């Protein structure tokens, strides 16, 4: 229940300054404003650095509740697969302090983050399927990384010739009209991608002549060239009349 | 006078500042090693409204920049964190800053494929400070 | 001016009085002495570090009760502790005899203090940076006064000196109020007294001295760990 | 920086810290003598050293060993013009607690009455600070071997193993794995701890003449300086 | 550099006091005090240093101390230096009566600490005493009497009293409401209230913060009135009543 969630962020909200010293709530408060707006999907690498404060604050507590809390921010470190702060945390001492088991194991998930490499992305999902059952949103996580992923194997593809069959370049993928066919029409939506299919010889073919300076910068200043006569039209009438 | 014109410049620049609030757009950061030779008018308000004064380091920046100047050391540890978060922690401040690159500088002393512990040590005792004092000084 | 000269105390133009107030400014850099005046009892929590693991503890004692029904702790440099510890051994143990019964607390303080005020407020050449937190139990109800090199005796329910002086002091103004239930006042005044502590806490590291009704008690570092960090 | 008389004075300065006392630290320092207190399971070595630049040189005055009382010795450091004038009192104090109290000192006690007119000697300045440092030993009841240190600053010190001085900061530190271990100490394995952590503060190892050692041990109570034909012979026995 | 060189034994350089100038300074330092005049009794008050409710309190009278049956005084300086003096003058007195077994007049009683605070202040390089402390009591000629001690040796003590330094904006308020022959103490210690809440700093005249401390005489007990904070908060109410009395004309 996440409008029940935030209304207990809330209630924690006026109860951090009400008694005297939290002695630890904003570094909670901080992560649990890192569970909720992961959830509604505001922004990362923020959400990212939230994290890290509470990580910060988890110093000198409870293990067993600091070995958990590795499996929320490594794999959120797995979701932005950009947080460009990966050199920062994971060279730390504080970091790798923890030799335990369970985060050598993420220690690898951490490492799977600099990794990326679909074929080998799909070979460790099962392997860390144990860390995949602690995510707390796990539909979330994997899908735009799948999705965002997809994308990055299609400009990989498409880039090298300029214009490409539909149903060699699809069994690669395993579909064609079903999903995949309809999230590349997606990307010219986007801009992402410039191009066009055809449905008859099964043919994508990319084109683009964007740049058009003829145009765009006589045009505009055309219907800027009637805002100067229609101001001057107050000229014009009241001199007369 | 040469010198009397280059603080004119920088009195200009004192005027500028007021020619541009309010508001848009400018920002000026500035920095000095001694406070007591500026002129009133520079920290006047109206021209400056926020002075940040950096704090002197003392013992959190320690753990702080002994965590950052063990991250960039390839590791390969071969040298003991521990102990240098408690003997050299003593003597420590200071020991501030470049000093640690010293130990860094120090590092040179080898002549072997990882700089020993004795090599980062004699730098923090050395240093060429104190006494003695603490305890000393209690008793 | 100056103008005060020395004998019995030093100068100074505005306020307070230079010299000796850089040896009070030593006294800040003591060592950190809490105390606790909670329902029948006081209690008194010190601070004690070795500098290195080669030293223990059982040697050097920095509580050193001067009789049986009144301990004490020091917040402080040294010896200078120990030079007011024999004073006030041959100053309470004189007043005791002289009418042959301790007498409540209040005097003890009134007459103890007495010489110590003249000891440390008189020019002792070098000044003395050891303040004091005064215990002991008088009639039924005991009393925890803290004492200075200035020589102004204070009253307080909960104090902390050394380290913490500034954060302890604003702490224990607002979580404790009035007076409040026993243990649970021990609670907020350790916890307030980890505050600067350092983050290692072992049985060494610390040293809790208690005042019973019964007479006073010293405890141990076994004890003292043994019961809780967090005692309470 | 200084202000006033603080130069010729203990007084303390504005960030709380003592002129005359805090140049009396590196006092010993000067005098170049180092002495390590290490004490074992059931007794407790002293290691010392001196200099012969001359041939004329006595062995006896010049032996920086001095013994208090027959089951109490001690050993000084630093110049050694002041030392001995607390070695006459350091006798004279232990008389007192023979004289009044009847029995032997714990010399715990003797450590405080000396530290604290070693105090009023860091009272006033017109005395004189009296540089000198003080390393003593002792028995006492139930206790076996004990080990103290006072510096001139005038207090009571002593633990299981403490040194400080010129060279002592060098020794400590070796020894800080060195003797733990902390387990049961056979004569020998105190003997080798002796020389052990002087290898790691000088290395020079000269002739077992010139160095002094003693030893406090529970068999006959009272206090042995090693002679010079055993100390050669465990000097032998540790290097192979 | 004549007057830059420590001396506290001989004067200054063109006949004015070297450090008692410098020692009003330390007596206008954090002092209170007050005094009026009172028929059948006499009134004085005090005021906390420390604000902090977490004290004890358990010094009962502290700025007030109570030298004799009869008499008694208030501390106004350092409290380390009048500690020594309370004891003094009180044995002082006490020597008195045990040699005549009769009250001391404070007359002598005060000119005697005076000049015991004048030889700390005359020779020996000595510090200086800067603490000025009041007297009040009753004798068998001039009944009631009141005195201010001083530093220099010569006593501060009259019908009236300045303490501190701000209690100067008092003075010209006891001028204006000086007055003889009406009492009524209450008259006084209703205008002691109006001295707190206005002249002083301290506004709302805090009770935990100050203490007042009466002496009604009796003979021939002569009780000595400790009130402390008891009807001093209904005196609170009692001069915000005239605050609020005095607001309905305008």
């Amino acid at each position: 229940n996440l409008p029940k969630a935030r209304a207990a962020l809330t209630s924690a909200r006026t109860t951090a300054n009400a008694i005297y010293c939290p002695p630890k709530l904003q570094a909670t408060l901080d992560m649990q404003s890192g569970i909720i707006h992961a959830a509604e999907e505001k922004d990362w690498k923020t959400a990212y650095s939230y994290f890290y404060e509470a990580f910060e604050g988890y110093d000198s507590i409870d293990s067993p509740k600091a070995i958990t809390s590795l499996k929320y921010m490594l794999l959120c470190k797995i979701m932005l697969n950009t947080p460009e702060d990966v050199q920062a945390l994971v060279s730390g001492k504080l970091a790798l302090r923890y030799a335990g088991r369970q985060t050598e194991a993420l220690k690898c998930v951490a490492q799977a983050s600099k990794n990326r490499s679909l074929a080998d992305f799909e070979k460790a999902l099962t392997d860390y399927r144990a860390e995949l059952r602690d995510d707390p949103i796990i539909s979330t996580h994997l899908a735009k990384l799948y999705d965002n992923l997809l994308e990055q194997n299609l400009i990989r593809v498409i880039e090298p010739f300029s214009r490409v069959q539909i149903e060699h370049i699809s069994s690669l993928i395993k579909l064609s009209k079903a999903d995949v066919e309809r999230k590349l029409s997606q990307m010219i939506l986007d801009k992402k991608f410039h191009g066009i299919l055809d449905q008859g010889e099964g043919v994508l073919i990319i084109f683009d002549e964007p740049p058009v300076d003829k145009t765009y910068e006589a045009a505009l200043e055309t219907i800027q060239n009637m805002s100067k006569v229609v101001d001057s039209l107050y000229n014009k009438a009241k001199k007369l009349t | 006078g040469a010198d009397r014109e280059v603080q004119r410049i920088l009195l200009e620049l004192l005027n500028q500042m007021d020619g541009f609030d309010q508001n848009v757009n400018v920002k000026v950061i500035m920095a000095t090693n001694r406070a007591d030779t500026l002129d009133p008018a520079l920290l006047r308000p109206g021209r400056l409204d926020r002075k940040i004064e950096f704090p002197l380091p003392d013992r959190r920046q320690k753990r702080l920049i002994f965590s950052t100047i063990t991250s960039k050391m390839n590791l390969s540890e071969e040298v003991d964190l521990e102990d240098y978060v408690a003997r050299p922690d003593k003597i420590s401040g200071a020991d501030i800053n470049s000093i640690c690159q010293e130990s860094g500088m120090l590092a040179v002393r080898e002549n072997r494929y990882i700089v020993l512990a004795k090599d980062f040590e004699k730098a923090y005792k050395t240093v060429i400070k104190k006494d003695e004092q603490e305890h000393e000084f209690y008793k | 001016e100056r103008g005060y000269s020395f004998s019995l105390t030093t100068f100074s133009p505005s306020g307070k009085l230079v010299q000796i107030e850089y040896a009070l400014a030593a006294v800040a850099g003591g060592a950190p002495s809490v105390g606790i005046k909670a329902a029948n009892g006081v209690v008194l929590a010190t601070e004690k570090k070795q500098k290195s693991i080669l030293y223990d503890e059982r040697s050097v004692h920095k509580v050193e009760p001067i009789t049986k029904h009144i301990g004490l702790v020091y917040s402080g440099m040294g010896p200078d502790y120990r030079v007011l510890v024999h004073r006030a051994r041959k100053l309470a143990q004189q007043y005791y005899l002289v009418y042959q019964e301790p007498i409540p607390t209040a005097q003890l303080v009134q007459r103890v203090a007495s010489v110590m005020q003249e000891y440390t407020q008189s020019g002792g050449v070098r000044p003395f940076g050891v303040s004091l937190l005064i215990c002991g139990w008088n009639e039924g109800r005991p009393y925890l006064f803290q004492s200075d090199p200035s020589g102004a005796y204070f009253a307080w329910k909960a104090t902390a000196m050394g380290k913490n002086y500034v954060n302890g002091k604003t702490f224990l103004e607002k979580r404790y109020n009035e007076d409040l239930e026993l243990e649970d006042a021990i609670h907020t005044a350790i916890l307030t007294l980890k505050e600067s502590f350092e983050g290692q806490m072992t049985e060494d590291n610390i040293e809790v001295g208690i005042c019973n009704e019964a007479g006073f008690r010293r405890l141990t570092p076994t004890e003292v760990k043994d019961y809780l960090a967090a005692i309470a | 920086s200084s202000a006033g008389f603080d130069r010729h004075i203990t007084i303390f300065s504005p960030e709380g810290r003592l002129y005359q006392v805090e140049y009396a630290f590196k006092a010993i320092n000067q005098g170049g003598l180092t002495s390590v207190a290490v004490r074992g399971k059931d007794c407790a070595v002293i290691v010392t050293q001196k200099k012969v630049p001359d041939k004329l040189l006595d062995s006896s005055t010049v032996t920086h060993l001095f013994k208090i009382t027959e089951n109490i010795g001690c050993v000084m450091t630093g110049m050694t013009a002041d030392s001995r004038s607390q070695v006459q009192r350091a006798r004279y104090e232990a008389a007192n607690w023979k004289y009044k109290y009847g029995y032997e000192i714990p010399v715990d006690m003797l450590c405080k009455r000396i530290a604290d007119i070693s105090q009023v000697y860091t009272q006033n300045a017109e005395m004189r600070p009296l540089g000198c440092c003080m390393i003593l030993i002792g028995i006492d009841e139930e206790q076996g071997p004990q080990v103290y240190k006072c510096d001139p600053a005038g207090y009571y010190c002593g633990f299981k193993a403490t040194a400080a001085g010129v060279k002592q900061t060098e020794s400590t530190s070796f020894l800080e794995k060195k003797v733990k271990k902390k387990f049961d100490w056979t004569f020998e394995q105190t003997v080798e701890t002796a020389i052990t952590c002087l290898s790691t503060v000088l290395s020079i190892d000269f002739k077992p003449s010139e160095i002094e050692v003693g030893v406090v041990t529970v068999e006959n109570p009272k206090f042995r300086i090693l002679t010079e034909a055993e100390i050669d012979a465990h000097l032998v026995a540790l290097a192979e | 550099s004549r007057r830059y060189d420590s001396r506290t034994t001989i004067f200054s350089p063109e006949g004015r006091l070297y450090q008692v100038e410098y020692a009003m300074e330390a007596i206008g330092h954090a002092g209170t005090c007050l005094g009026i005049l009172a028929n059948d009794g006499v009134l004085l008050a005090a005021e906390r240093r420390n604000i902090h409710k977490l004290l004890d309190e358990v010094f009962f009278s502290e700025k007030i101390y109570k030298l004799n049956e009869d008499m008694a005084c208030s501390v106004a300086g350092i409290t380390s230096d009048a500690n020594v003096l309370t004891n003094e003058l009180r044995l002082i007195a006490q020597r008195y009566l045990l040699q005549y077994q009769e009250p001391i007049p404070c007359e002598q009683l005060v000119t005697a600490l005076c000049d015991i605070k004048q030889a700390y202040t005359q020779f020996g390089g000595k510090r200086p005493f800067g603490v000025s402390l009041l007297y009040i009591g009753w004798d068998k000629h001039y009944g009631f009497q009141l005195y201010q001690s001083d530093p220099s040796g010569n006593y501060g003590g009259w019908k009236a009293t300045c303490i501190g330094n701000n209690s100067a904006a008092a003075v010209s308020m006891l001028k204006q409401d000086y007055k003889e022959g009406e009492m009524t103490l209450k008259s006084a210690l209703a205008l002691a209230i109006k001295v707190l809440n206005k002249t002083m700093d301290v506004s709302k005249l805090s009770a935990e913060k100050v203490e007042i401390a009466t002496l009604t005489r009796e003979n021939g007990k002569t009780v000595i009135r400790v009130l402390k904070q008891k009807e001093v908060e209904q005196l609170i109410k009692k001069h915000e009543e005239e605050e609020a009395k005095a607001e309905r004309e305008k």
